[PDB]
């Protein structure tokens, strides 16, 4: 057949091919529209109305 | 007028105390907001372990 035997580790490397079949899908990030909302960093902080509102304080 | 001002301040403090009690009750009923009544469960360690397991696939070889 006039074929050459390959080396000892020819078939154990990484194979790069031009596959005709398209890759199925990219892993999309799951959307959670109603998560737990925290206090944002851009939220203004005025002083509290009548302070701590505890007994006898402010 | 001093008693009128002190009564107005104490009455407004009473309304804000009732309103924050209602807000805290509705927050603890649903565990919605991230300040009180919220147990922060994080998957930082799971993502770290998944990134490490993806990194050791490149390390597999000879
Ligand atoms: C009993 C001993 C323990 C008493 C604890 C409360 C003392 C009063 C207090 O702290 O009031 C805060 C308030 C100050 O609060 P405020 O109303 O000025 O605003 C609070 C603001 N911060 C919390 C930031 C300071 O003090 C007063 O109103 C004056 C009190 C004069 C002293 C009265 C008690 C005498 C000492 C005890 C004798 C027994």
């Amino acid at each position: 057949f006039d074929w050459d035997r390959p080396s000892y580790g020819y078939f154990s490397r990484a194979k790069v091919i031009q596959s005709a079949r398209e890759a199925p899908k990219k892993e999309e990030k799951v959307s959670y529209p109603d998560a737990t909302p925290g206090l944002p960093e851009d939220y203004p902080k005025p002083p509290a109305k009548y302070g701590s509102r505890f007994h006898w304080l402010e | 007028e001093k008693s009128l001002h002190y009564l107005y301040e104490e009455n407004e403090k009473a309304q804000i105390r009732l309103l924050e009690d209602e807000v805290r009750r509705k927050m603890s009923e649903r565990n919605d907001y991230q300040a009180y009544y919220y147990r922060p469960s994080v998957a930082k360690y799971h993502r770290i372990s998944k990134e490490a397991a993806d990194e050791l696939e490149a390390l597999r070889g000879d």
